């Protein structure tokens, strides 16, 4: 994927990168910057379950990170969010291609596990 | 060991005043020489322009004018030829363009309106102009400088200067690379910063990155050179080109007198982009820009009548020179100076317990901090140490601070405990190791609407930002006096210091001991080392983001070929000592093979690390060639001066300020001075801006109150000229400040000491420091 | 938008409607540094330790009071209107934008007493700006 | 301070035809920092556009 020459001949040196939202200090407080959620569905019921978190995490904004359902055959269908991005204050403008403080989006990623239960126990 | 130049690092400052001695300033050769001189004139005055023009009008001149009018009335305006001859015997072509001199007279006691017309030409160009601060360089004989070179007839000195500007060639300035350099710690920087990653150094890209290949990037370096010597006092310009339409860049002017003293003038302070639309919106890194800042190599050859020639050009004996922004408060010293950086550079942090301390070693800290009240509001009305010093002065009690015994210990500790520790390990809470300050942070402008964590620890002194400003919650966000100066203060606090009795007998007020210490400097016999120190004592020694004149390479001993303590200022009074130091130099100068060296697409702390080994392909970083000292600074320098002001916190007070001693933040305008300088008894029709009737008709107590209220009104230095905030619906703002500063630097207020003849019981000191510009005079 | 309108001459600073939307105010910070007298029975007097406050002469004490009283703060600086933080732009426009949220945090001027002005020249009633 | 503005060039040929050239298209503000952000009205700017009066005198051989 990437030849040795890029690094070896310093063709595009890596830059240092600062913290996003840098005014939130201490790891304990910075935990509030992370949006998380979880859920479980089974083959016995197809009701859809939202993966809903909060930003900032513990005014707070509800963030729908996704939705999950399982049909009677055992297939899990995972839906992403509605596309809703937002700042904590309307005046906070997202003017950098990638690094904008005070913003959150509903993108997510995480872990998918399962348990199989046969009739024999 | 025969002859050497002094100072080892000269400083000249840009200005739009002329490069003539009667209208210029001279870099300090003795520290503290004129701190209360209420006659200083840092701006070109009407009076100087008049006596400049008078001396040019001493006959011959006048009757050779008498004879031109003997040919004016046998015709009964001027002639092209008689015009360009009254010019030329006056000899003002070097001051103002010749065709405006000519046009001034063609559009017209014969004597008088020749002068009246030309004085208005001079006034139009130079009235209220920022005088250039020039550096004198001296040849000393040694064997250890004995005294200045003695030029008998037959002898002659020939000076050589080669200078360059590499700002446009070099890398962005994001923060100081040495913040992550592994070290044992020095007197200037504790090993904690790098050890605990309190302000990590950032990578930095090339300035003007669209110019590619090293050979095309050489066009980005401005360079010039020149020579003078004892046998001619003709001033020779150091004129380069940018890029190397093309613009001429006057990098400086050199001249040598009959006794062999070189005088170095800096440029006129002219910065410019290759296209008008290129705006200098960043504090340091603006593509398409150049300025007339320079720095370069100073060498000389002494040729005696005896045929004996002495080449002065090895790094041990040669000198350097650097031009800088103007000094807008020349009598106001920065709390930590460049000279202090030279002194700390040779020290090791963990050997600081062997340092020995006199009161004169800690006195400059309190003295400087105390005098910061004229350039910074926090140190006027929000500095509990300055207030306590006032309390002591009020009762003639300042001498207690010189008492090294137990009975004064609690008094000395209370002051010392308010000062920030350059170990940067106090007022922190360790996160697991991350060090998070629990005192007041300076936020990013990128805000996050989550409640700040309450500070549990008071903010320590001084209230200035520091090299780690980029990192909210780092202790290196705030300035600390460097480890060796803090060691002096620690010893003082504990009582481990000495002082002479005669020092105690001039210490009733801080002002009294300050004068005593000043006359110690003046009567010190080592003029060579005093001139070396004077060149750097007015420069800033932190914080470096990137600083005002010079920046972080100077606080490393690796950049000096020699850096040795020599003696105290007085046999029994150290006053931080006198040192002999020279910079490492590439003796090839402008023809160096490393003149156009760099590190590729970015510079990083890893390049700085590799440069430590004196035998690496990176060790050139420390062997300076012309342009190497100033290339780190912001381009153009005005952008960085305009971003050198307040850094406001959510808390209103105290107002943090970067470098108030040289770029003031809050000043006392002339307008207020004219409203408190008079006593109620004065017999003029206007007293302190009031009618005679009103001023004398009030109770004297109320009169004094009005004086002090006036005295207390401090104005934002950014407001002493139009930096984009003037007019209905004007935007003002940070960025307009940088842009306008390119042309408004020469109209910003200049602080000068002035007298209050009879302050009565007003509480106003007899000497005040007053900021002069065209907007703040009334 | 209703604040100062600067002229090329520094003084006097022109202001629009300062009586209802003040321009230069006397903040609580300064009030707390002139309201006390030298005799006050408080461990802190006018922002100084008891001992320093009472160690200085009465002349210099009242002088300090008057200097503090003389410090007026731009009203636009009594809340974060875009000038706070390293490299902040501030400026007119950010003021307009930020005032939508910050209007409720701007300093509110209220009459407050000075029980013992002594010789300082500070009136018995002063008008003090309260903000965070 | 003060800039020369070439508003145009004129010339007459031996047959009496007048030829009028315009300026070089030089527009400029009295200070580099003055930017022309409005489509019509920008203070501190000048350009070399012009317009004016065209007259002549005919002089014959008979006077
Ligand atoms: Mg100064």
């Amino acid at each position: 994927n990437l030849s040795k020459n890029v690094s070896k001949h310093r063709l595009a040196p890596a830059m240092t990168a600062k913290r996003r939202n840098p005014n939130v200090i201490t790891n304990s407080l910075r935990k509030q910057l992370v949006i998380s959620s979880q859920g479980s569905v089974s083959s016995d019921n197809n009701t859809q379950v939202p993966l809903r978190g909060k930003f900032p995490a513990n005014e707070r904004h509800n963030v729908l990170q996704g939705s999950i359902e399982c049909d009677n055959e055992g297939v899990l269908r995972f839906y992403a969010g509605n596309g809703i991005s937002q700042a904590l204050s309307p005046s906070s403008l997202n003017t950098d291609f990638a690094d904008n403080s005070n913003w959150f989006d509903d993108i997510c990623d995480g872990r998918v596990t399962a348990v199989v239960e046969l009739k024999n126990g | 060991c025969q002859y050497k130049i002094y100072p080892p690092l000269g400083i000249a400052r840009v200005g739009n005043g002329p490069a003539i001695k009667p209208l210029s300033l001279s870099t300090p050769e003795v520290p503290w020489a004129h701190l209360y001189d209420t006659n200083v004139q840092y701006l070109v005055t009407q009076q100087e322009l008049e006596q400049l023009l008078e001396e040019a009008f001493g006959g011959n001149v006048i009757n050779e004018i008498s004879q031109i009018k003997t040919k004016l009335d046998e015709r009964k305006k001027f002639k092209q030829e008689e015009i360009e001859t009254i010019t030329g015997l006056l000899g003002l072509s070097h001051l103002v363009p010749q065709q405006q001199l000519s046009r001034s007279l063609d559009n017209l006691d014969i004597v008088q309106q020749i002068k009246g017309a030309l004085l208005k030409v001079l006034s139009d160009h130079y009235l209220h102009a920022v005088k250039k601060q020039a550096q004198n360089f001296y040849i000393y004989k040694c064997d250890n400088p004995v005294e200045k070179l003695k030029l008998t007839d037959g002898d002659k000195v020939t000076w050589r200067v080669e200078v360059a500007n590499k700002k446009s060639f070099w890398y962005d300035y994001n923060n100081a690379l040495d913040l992550s350099l592994h070290t044992q710690g020095s007197g200037n920087l504790s090993k904690n910063v790098s050890k605990h990653r309190l302000a990590p150094a950032m990578t930095a890209k090339r300035r003007n990155p669209n110019v590619i290949t090293n050979s095309l990037r050489k066009q980005l370096v401005i360079s010039s050179q020149g020579s003078v010597s004892s046998d001619n006092n003709t001033q020779v310009p150091l004129r380069g080109k940018f890029p190397a339409e093309r613009h001429n860049v006057l990098q400086g002017s050199i001249e040598c007198d009959n006794e062999g003293v070189l005088r170095f003038y800096a440029g006129n302070g002219i910065s410019q982009a290759l296209s008008p639309s290129s705006l200098n919106t960043d504090f340091a890194d603006n593509s398409n820009w150049f300025d007339d800042i320079c720095d370069g190599r100073v060498t000389a050859v002494v040729e005696l009548k005896n045929g004996d020639t002495f080449e002065i050009q090895d790094e041990q004996s040669s000198a350097w020179v650097a031009t800088t922004p103007p000094d807008y408060a020349p009598q106001i010293e920065p709390i930590v100076t460049m000279y202090d950086m030279v002194s700390g550079a040779a020290l090791k942090e963990q050997d600081l317990d062997n340092l020995t301390t006199q009161f004169s070693d800690v006195f400059p800290i309190l003295y400087r901090l105390y005098r910061m009240q004229w350039v910074n509001q926090a140190d006027f009305t929000d500095n509990a140490v300055n207030t306590q010093i006032r309390e002591l002065n009020s009762e003639l009690g300042f001498a207690q601070l010189l008492d090294n015994s137990a009975s004064a210990k609690s008094l000395r500790e209370g002051i010392f405990n308010q000062f920030r520790n350059p170990l940067f390990d106090q007022d922190i809470d360790v996160d697991d190791n991350e060090w998070v300050s629990n005192s007041r942070i300076i936020p990013s402008k990128d805000e996050t609407n989550i409640a700040a964590k309450p500070a549990t620890s008071s903010l320590k002194l001084p209230f200035y930002p520091n090299d780690g400003i980029d990192y909210p919650g780092s202790p290196v966000q705030w300035f600390a006096i460097p480890p060796f100066m803090y060691q002096h203060l620690q010893n003082w606090a504990a009582g481990d210091f000495s002082v002479t009795q005669v020092e105690k007998e001039s210490a009733n007020t801080i002002e009294e001991l300050g004068l005593f210490y000043s006359e110690q400097f003046k009567n010190s016999p080592n003029s060579a080392l005093l001139c070396a120190r004077g060149a750097l004592d007015a420069l800033y020694g932190g914080g470096f983001h990137p600083g005002v004149e010079l920046t972080w390479p100077m606080r490393h001993n690796l950049i000096y070929s020699q850096n040795d303590y020599v003696s105290s200022v007085t046999p029994e009074i150290n006053l931080l000592g006198l040192r002999e130091f020279r910079l490492k130099q590439d003796l090839q100068g402008l023809n160096s093979p490393n003149m156009y060296q760099d590190f590729g697409h970015v510079i990083a702390v890893d390049n700085v690390t590799a440069s430590i080994d004196p035998n690496s392909d990176a060790a050139w970083l420390w062997r300076s060639t012309p342009g190497d000292l100033t290339k780190w600074m912001g381009i153009p320098w005005q952008s960085d001066a305009a971003s050198c002001q307040a850094v406001y916190t959510p808390e209103d007070f105290p107002i943090p300020s970067w470098w108030a001693a040289n770029l003031p933040v809050h000043v006392l305008p002339l307008a207020r001075y004219n409203k408190f300088k008079d006593s109620q008894s004065a017999d003029l029709p206007e007293i302190n801006g009031m009618t005679h009737s009103i001023a004398q008709g009030m109770s004297e107590e109320t009169f004094e109150h009005l004086r002090l209220e006036q005295f207390s009104q401090r104005l934002d230095w950014l407001h002493t000229a139009d930096l984009g905030f003037v007019g209905y619906a004007a935007e003002g703002g940070y960025t307009n400040g940088l842009i306008q500063m390119v042309s408004q630097w020469k109209n910003m207020a200049m602080v000068m000491a002035r007298p209050v003849e009879n302050p009565g019981s007003s509480g106003i000191p007899n000497v005040v420091y007053v900021a002069y510009s065209q907007a703040d005079k009334d």
